[PDB]
């Protein structure tokens, strides 16, 4: 049973969490990059 | 200024290019589940 | 005569082909092994 139990469980993951994944990675991509923009602006007020 | 101007455009740029590795994870798919059906039938006209 | 032979076994052999096709995915359903093993278990109850 675990053998096609195995089985379905790959194909179902290969077509549904891989783009899934990818999406977290560019959502955390984008996100990085704002919060990098919000520090460097404070960093570079202190600085003035 | 320079650096906000900079990080809206990498954010947006970001975005729309991580898009694309989607539709080619689904054209993937669609060749994984080709190749999980079995073929048949056209070889006979290829070889004639 | 070469060419009309070649196909002709060709077209021959394609429906086996199709046969083992139907069989490989009965295999990767994982449906036809368990009688096996339950074979060689009465087997081995019968040996013992």
């Amino acid at each position: 049973y675990l053998i096609n139990y195995i089985q379905d469980e790959i194909n179902t993951i290969f077509s549904d969490y891989i783009p899934y994944v990818f999406k977290l990675l560019k959502e955390n991509l984008c996100l990085n990059l704002h919060k990098f923009n919000e520090f460097i602006q404070n960093e570079l007020q202190e600085a003035s | 200024d320079f650096h906000s101007e900079y990080i809206v455009s990498a954010s947006n740029f970001t975005s729309q290019l991580s898009s694309q590795v989607e539709q080619f994870l689904h054209r993937n798919i669609q060749e994984y589940l080709s190749i999980l059906t079995d073929p048949d039938g056209k070889g006979k006209e290829k070889i004639a | 005569k070469a060419a009309s032979g070649t196909t002709g076994t060709y077209q021959e052999w394609k429906d086996k082909a199709q046969n083992l096709y139907q069989e490989l995915l009965t295999q990767e359903g994982q449906a036809s092994f368990q009688g096996l093993k339950d074979n060689v278990f009465d087997g081995l109850v019968r040996v013992t």
